[PDB]
């Protein structure tokens, strides 16, 4: 029967949201690959794609990145 | 080289492809596809495609 719409409702409910600051743009993979991993030996990587050059980071993360980002670039 | 505010909602592709329909009808929510199980949304929207997709089922 439809305990169908139930099974979505459950699906619906494990759905994620996060704040925080999309990476993009960067010139170089070594760039992008140093403030990724930066950002997951911290703890506030939520997500990334090598081939985008693009990564999320979680906002209470967002100035740890910036900062270390002026310091080694 | 460029940091963007957004959110990012992570979710089963079947509850990505609601979304993707709220937004085709509504306009302002998807700011990027990032991947099977990821969008980037307006901040803002989140509210707003929670309470529609909680609706859809009734």
């Amino acid at each position: 029967v439809v305990d169908q719409i139930r099974l979505w409702q459950l699906e619906l409910d494990r759905v994620i949201t996060y704040e925080g600051s999309l990476y993009s743009d960067f010139e170089t993979s070594q760039e992008y690959n140093l403030l990724s991993k930066y950002a997951q030996d911290i703890g506030v990587l939520l997500w990334k794609d090598d081939k985008k050059k693009k990564f999320f980071i979680s906002k209470e993360g967002n100035s740890q990145v910036l900062d270390f980002a002026k310091r080694k670039l | 080289a460029r940091a963007r505010k957004g959110a990012l909602v992570q979710c089963d592709p079947s509850i990505k492809a609601l979304i993707l329909q709220i937004d085709a009808k509504m306009s302002d929510i998807v700011l990027e596809e990032l991947d099977d199980t990821h969008l980037l949304v307006n901040p803002s929207k989140v509210e707003f495609v929670k309470h529609e997709l909680n609706r859809l089922l009734s």
